[PDB]
């Protein structure tokens, strides 16, 4: 009968959207690879979907997956088995190295643009008619790091100007440097701000940006990997 | 075997427990200490349950039941056939759900990130053990557990909910369907937001946040924004299934009569209670 | 302990934003509204503008007139009195047309009638704000997704309301209007077809709900644990990957074995949401019009 008809319909529209689901996330980090990037032998079977061509906004081209992935940075990393699925070691400072919870990826070097093609994020400073509503304003407050010891002074907020939102705290280290922090991991509190993931002694090795006034999504990638990375790496230098 | 960008996070460290015994992968699985738990626990709970296929004499799995124990075991231990099975196989089920959560866990250090995933989880958890923990201990039998089958554990729910009338009544039903259906709404949307940007109108370029901030304020006046549709969501979610345990835990415990009853408290205020006319007067 | 970014810690604010102009009629849209420091502390503080125009104007006219129509016999049923109007809120009803007048729009107005001036308000109503969910993206140049997955929901309200009432040969067979009522009558309509838990479109439509929540669980949780590398800027790491939607896929990938990507995740999430009322819709229309028992259906399967 027709409900039969219906519902028999319906379990086969279900396999092919499935199908159309599973092929579609297979855009990126495709196709598999042995440890040693060699391509896999069995990469399952769904086919890699046919290329999709994006148009960047403010004539920063096109972008086009699935497509040639290759890492572009170098990987400090050594296996510790002869057989696969076993832990690969870092050869350095995993911290320093970027491998590991400090990994990151090598976007652009060039920043986020608004709607308008102006840069996305930008220090409080330089950002005509912001301030903060509502909340503790960070600005000044000492910075403490996971071994209670104070590592700088956050000396402005960069805000994202399109969605009004604290990105990340600008923090003056000893030497009269700064660096970026990102917002998501630190505890703003009455008398100071608190950062759990790195020590006072890793503040400095928080990479750089090279224009004082702006931040690419490679140096986010970069900051936000760093930081984040201290969680697991910083931990002999972490006391409560 | 690895994603084009893999390697670089397979690094040794974050397990909770057992330093780097079982700290490796199998495929794109990741094993760790409560790899192994969850394992164990899983294939104990399935033989459990073909075991009691066989007591019942059919291997179809629309037929396939596992029942808890009759009300007259109270909480106490049950014969197998006459409900122990059931009562292992829930403590093999919980086993198998905590040590899932445990493994997020660990898959999340070694991973740098934060621990919002096997937090919401623990919902989904805490609900299912409601059913089968929390309400029969408080009711006083195994017996007022749902039992594991396809259909039967349909039968439960119907059978339950219309024991205290039509179910609909129970307000904190209402609360928790409201999520229920108020959530799918804002998936419906987000999906449907980003893929509009990410995939505009014919060769038009990608579309900005701004654009998607925009369509909104146009349509309803107000966007969240995009760290706000996702709090939203984890928000909207939890809350769910928060109220959908609040609902069946008074169930049968604090309140055991008809739950369209229970109204008329409101009706019942002595400020309108007498005047005539109306639905109830 | 470290922080969750489910509430903002600091709040910042700037000049009102009156967003993006593109081929909208900037003639329509208001002014900017207040912004609430209390959403600020979720989400965006600014409230407003909004957009007009015509559609808007009569989606909205339409909205109002179909709550008041129904709002009226409420008093109507009340005696007028607030007092009883309070105490009996939820008990009130506006109710179709007896099976007796069929898809007759000549019901006289206390035993139907009033009831289909109300529904027509709502269609309209709905319709047009449909219109404006599409035309509102058109010029902004972005895609029409939400307008085909608000079809969805539409699917299933058209059915109810209106496709099987006509189909059954009268409205009595719609949803009355009421809080209680509305609830009686679902509770009803199972009874009679036989328990809707043996309608195989019911338990998929039930595992779509159960899904989006489950889903919309992992993908909020999981932003959140990669909001420290910018994962809430979807956009972006869908044109230019990060370590954000690495991390994000890699987690998932060693938890159950395979992954999305960022643009991915959101198709299997507009999927699982409008198969929740497309399955629906289509379980309800075959209720009674093909299928007048499912648990006898459920015996055959024909
Ligand atoms: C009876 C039911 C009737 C009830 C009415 C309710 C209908 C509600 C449907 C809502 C659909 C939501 C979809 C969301 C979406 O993608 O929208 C954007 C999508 C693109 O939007 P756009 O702005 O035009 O383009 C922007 C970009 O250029 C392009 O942007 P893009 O890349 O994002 O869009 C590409 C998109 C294109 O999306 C579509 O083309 C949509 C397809 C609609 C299908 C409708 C489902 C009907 C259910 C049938 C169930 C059977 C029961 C009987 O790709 C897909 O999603 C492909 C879907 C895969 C389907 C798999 C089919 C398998 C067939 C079986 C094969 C054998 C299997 C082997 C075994 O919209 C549409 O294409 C419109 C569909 C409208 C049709 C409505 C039906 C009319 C009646
Ligand atoms: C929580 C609310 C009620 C209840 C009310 C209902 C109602 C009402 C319905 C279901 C439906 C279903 N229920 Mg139930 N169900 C409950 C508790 C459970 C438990 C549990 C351990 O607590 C589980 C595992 C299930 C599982 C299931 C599926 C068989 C089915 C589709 C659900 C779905 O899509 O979810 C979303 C989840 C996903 C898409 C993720 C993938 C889930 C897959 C499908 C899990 C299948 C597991 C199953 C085959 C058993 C495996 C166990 C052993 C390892 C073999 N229910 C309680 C008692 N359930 C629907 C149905 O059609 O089945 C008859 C239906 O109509
Ligand atoms: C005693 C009750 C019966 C039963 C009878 C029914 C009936 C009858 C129906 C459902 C339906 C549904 N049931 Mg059932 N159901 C039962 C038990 C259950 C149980 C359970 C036991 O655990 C569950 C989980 C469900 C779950 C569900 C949903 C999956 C499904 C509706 C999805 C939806 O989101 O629609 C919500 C979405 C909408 C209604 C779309 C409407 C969109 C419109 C356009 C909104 C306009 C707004 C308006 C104009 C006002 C504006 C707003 C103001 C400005 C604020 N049922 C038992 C067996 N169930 C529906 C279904 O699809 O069944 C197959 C349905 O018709
Ligand atoms: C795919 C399935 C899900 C879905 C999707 C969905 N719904 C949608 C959309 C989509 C994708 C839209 O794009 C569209 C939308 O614009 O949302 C923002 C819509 C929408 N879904 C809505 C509701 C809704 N959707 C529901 C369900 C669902 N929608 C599904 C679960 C439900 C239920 C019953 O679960 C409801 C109640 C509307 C918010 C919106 C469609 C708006 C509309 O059509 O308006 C027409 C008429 C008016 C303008 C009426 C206004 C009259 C009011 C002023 C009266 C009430 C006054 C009241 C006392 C006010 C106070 C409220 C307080 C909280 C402050
Ligand atoms: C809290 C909000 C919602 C939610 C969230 C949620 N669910 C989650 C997560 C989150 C955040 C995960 O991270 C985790 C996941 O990894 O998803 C891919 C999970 C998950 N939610 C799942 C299912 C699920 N979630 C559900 C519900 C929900 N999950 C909520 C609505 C439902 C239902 C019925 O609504 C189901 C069916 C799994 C896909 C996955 C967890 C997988 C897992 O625990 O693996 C360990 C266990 C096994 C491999 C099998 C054990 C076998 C048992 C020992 C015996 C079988 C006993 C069982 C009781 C029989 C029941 C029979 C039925 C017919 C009744
Ligand atoms: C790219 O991104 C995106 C954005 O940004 C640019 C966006 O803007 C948006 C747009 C999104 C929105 C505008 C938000 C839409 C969300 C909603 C429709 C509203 C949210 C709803 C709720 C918070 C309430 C839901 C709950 C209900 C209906 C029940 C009400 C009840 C209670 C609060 C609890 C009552 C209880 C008590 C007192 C306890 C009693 C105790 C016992 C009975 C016991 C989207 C989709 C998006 O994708
Ligand atoms: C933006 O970012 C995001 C991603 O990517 C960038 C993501 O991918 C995801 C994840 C989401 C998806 C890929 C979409 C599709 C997902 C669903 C519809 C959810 C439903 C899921 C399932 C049905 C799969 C359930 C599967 C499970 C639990 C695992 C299957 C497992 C087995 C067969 C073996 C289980 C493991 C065992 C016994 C232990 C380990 C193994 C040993 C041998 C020891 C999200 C949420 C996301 O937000
Ligand atoms: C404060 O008092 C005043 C008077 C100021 C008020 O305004 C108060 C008002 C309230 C008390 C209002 C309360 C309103 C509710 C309780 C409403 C509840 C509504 C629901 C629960 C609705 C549920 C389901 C509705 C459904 C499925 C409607 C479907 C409608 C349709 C598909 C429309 C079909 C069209 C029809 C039959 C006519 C078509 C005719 C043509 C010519 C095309
Ligand atoms: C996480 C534990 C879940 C267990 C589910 C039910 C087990 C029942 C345990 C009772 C065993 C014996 N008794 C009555 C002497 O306590
Ligand atoms: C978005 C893809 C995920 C869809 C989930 C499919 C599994 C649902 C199984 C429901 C069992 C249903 N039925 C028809 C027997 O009632
Ligand atoms: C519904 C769960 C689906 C999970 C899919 C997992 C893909 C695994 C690919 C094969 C890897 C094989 N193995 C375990 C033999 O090494
Ligand atoms: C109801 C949800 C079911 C999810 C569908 C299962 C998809 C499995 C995809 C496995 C992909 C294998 N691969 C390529 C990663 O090895
Ligand atoms: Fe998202």
């Amino acid at each position: 009968d027709l409900a039969s008809l219906a519902i028999y319909s319906f379990w086969i529209f279900l396999a092919g959207l499935i199908y159309y689901l599973q092929t579609e996330n297979m855009r990126e980090g495709y196709p598999l690879e042995n440890e040693d990037g060699t391509p896999a032998a069995n990469q399952g079977p769904f086919p890699l979907p046919k290329p999709k061509t994006f148009i960047l906004p403010h004539g920063r081209g096109t972008l086009t997956v699935p497509g040639p992935e290759s890492e572009d940075r170098p990987i400090a990393l050594a296996r510790t088995a002869v057989s696969e699925g076993f832990p690969h070691a870092p050869t350095g400072d995993p911290m320093k190295d970027g491998v590991g919870p400090a990994s990151w990826v090598a976007r652009r070097d060039l920043p986020e643009l608004d709607g308008h093609g102006h840069n996305k994020i930008k220090p409080m400073k330089a950002a005509a008619g912001f301030h903060v509503s509502a909340g503790k304003n960070p600005i000044g407050l000492p910075v403490r790091g996971c071994d209670l010891e104070i590592a700088g002074k956050v000396v402005d907020i960069w805000v994202d100007i399109p969605e009004q939102m604290a990105r990340f705290l600008e923090v003056e280290l000893k030497d009269g440097s700064t660096r970026l922090l990102p917002m998501q991991m630190v505890k703003v509190q009455s008398n100071r701000v608190h950062v759990n993931a790195l020590s006072s002694d890793l503040f400095a090795g928080i990479p750089t940006i090279k224009s004082p006034t702006e931040v690419t999504l490679l140096e986010e990638d970069k900051i936000c990997g760093y930081v984040a990375g201290g969680l697991m790496y910083a931990a002999p230098k972490r006391k409560s | 075997a690895l994603l084009s960008f893999e390697r670089k996070y397979r690094v040794p460290g974050g397990t909770l427990v057992g330093g780097n015994l079982f700290d490796f992968w199998v495929g794109p699985f990741y094993v760790g200490f409560f790899g192994v738990a969850t394992f164990f626990f899983a294939a104990l709970g399935i033989i459990l349950i073909a075991w009691s296929a066989v007591l019942q004499g059919t291997w179809n799995p629309q037929l396939i039941s596992v029942y808890p124990p009759a009300l007259e075991y109270g909480l106490g231990g049950a014969p197998l056939a006459k409900g122990g099975l059931w009562q292992i196989i829930t403590i093999c089920a919980t086993g198998a759900f905590v040590s899932w959560a445990l493994r997020e866990v660990e898959i999340c250090r070694k991973l740098g990130i934060g621990y919002h995933i096997p937090f919401a989880f623990a919902f989904a958890i805490l609900a299912y053990l409601t059913l089968v923990l929390f309400r029969p201990v408080m009711m006083g039998a195994w017996g007022y557990a749902f039992p594991y089958g396809i259909w039967t554990h349909l039968d439960w729910v119907s059978n339950t909910g219309y024991t205290y009338g039509n179910f609909h009544y129970n307000p904190a039903h209402m609360i928790a369907i409201s999520f229920f259906f108020t959530n799918a709404l804002a998936l419906a949307l987000h999906g449907a937001l980003v893929l509009s940007a990410a995939n505009p109108e014919k060769g038009k370029e990608m579309r900005t946040p701004d654009h998607a901030a925009t369509f909104f304020r146009d349509l309803v006046g107000y966007s969240i924004g995009t760290l706000g549709i996702h709090r939203l969501g984890l928000l909207l979610s939890l809350s769910a299934v928060f109220f959908s345990a609040l609902c069946m835990i008074i169930t049968g415990t604090i309140w055991f009569d008809q739950w369209v009853d229970w109204w008329q408290w409101w009706v019942k205020l002595p400020w309108w209670a007498n005047i005539p006319g109306g639905i109830n007067g | 302990a470290e922080y969750q970014n489910i509430f903002s810690q600091v709040q910042v604010r700037g000049p009102a934003d009156l967003g993006m102009t593109e081929d909208v009629n900037l003639a329509n849209r208001s002014g900017v509204g207040p912004f609430s420091t209390l959403l600020g502390w979720f989400g965006n503080a600014q409230l407003g503008p909004i957009y007009l125009g015509s559609l808007g104007v009569l989606s909205l006219f339409s909205g109002l007139m179909w709550f008041f129509t129904i709002g009226i016999w409420f008093w109507y049923q009340a005696g007028w009195n607030p007092a009883v109007f309070l105490r009996d809120l939820f008990f009130f009803s506006l109710e179709p047309p007896a099976p007796e007048y069929g898809l007759s729009f000549a019901a006289p107005l206390k035993e139907g009638g009033l009831w289909l001036i109300a529904s027509f308000f709502m269609f309209v109503a709905v319709w047009s704000w449909w219109g404006r969910t599409y035309l509102r993206a058109q010029a902004l140049g972005m895609g029409k997704h939400t307008a085909w997955a608000f079809l969805s929901a539409i699917w299933l309200w058209m059915v109810l309301g209106f496709i099987r009432p006509i189909l059954m040969g009268s409205w009595s067979e719609a949803v009355p209007y009421g809080i209680f009522s509305h609830l009686d009558w679902t509770n009803n309509f199972s009874l009679v077809h036989g328990n809707l838990f043996y309608n195989p479109f019911h338990g998929l439509s039930i595992a779509f709900l159960y899904g989006s929540a489950l889903l919309f669980a992992m993908h909020g949780a999981t932003i959140l644990a990669v909001s420290r590398f910018g994962g809430e800027r979807e956009l972006e790491q869908i044109a230019d990957r990060g370590t954000a939607a690495e991390r994000a896929a890699l987690f998932w990938r060693w938890t159950m074995g395979f992954n999305a990507t960022m643009e991915g995740i959101h198709r299997w999430a507009i999927w699982m949401a409008v198969l929740v009322t497309l399955t629906g819709g289509i379980g309800i229309l075959l209720s009674g019009t093909v299928v007048d028992n499912w648990y006898v259906w459920g015996q055959n399967h024909g």
